[PDB]
């Protein structure tokens, strides 16, 4: 992505900031969240086995 | 050749921002005077009309 002069902050369809500019230095970065799902656990049957 | 204000869209990316912090209520235009004041010429002594 490419910033204007005047950005400094980006954005996707809520408030949380989808892409950031560096204070310190002008390049830009995108940030994703850390990974997240749902740990669905299988099973034979606890009768069947272990 | 558009005389008036042309048919179409351009964004007006932000300059600058001053911290003037001063109340402003009316405003002028400067311009550029090529011709003199002392001797005005018949015509063409300014920018084409
Ligand atoms: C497991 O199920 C079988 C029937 O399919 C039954 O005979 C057995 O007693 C069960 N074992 C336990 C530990 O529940
Ligand atoms: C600015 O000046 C006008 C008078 O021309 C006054 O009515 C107004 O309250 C002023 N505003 C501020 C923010 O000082």
């Amino acid at each position: 992505k490419k910033f204007l002069p005047f950005q400094q902050f980006g954005r996707d369809i809520a408030d949380t900031t989808d892409a950031v500019r560096d204070p310190q230095t002008l390049e830009i970065l995108d940030i994703t969240p850390c990974s997240f799902g749902g740990v669905s656990v299988i099973t034979p049957g606890t009768n069947t086995s272990n | 050749l558009v005389r008036d204000l042309p048919q179409g869209f351009s964004a007006l990316e932000p300059l600058v921002d001053l911290p003037i912090g001063i109340n402003i209520t009316r405003f002028q235009t400067l311009l550029a005077l090529h011709r003199s004041y002392l001797t005005p010429g018949d015509s063409s002594s300014g920018w084409t009309a």
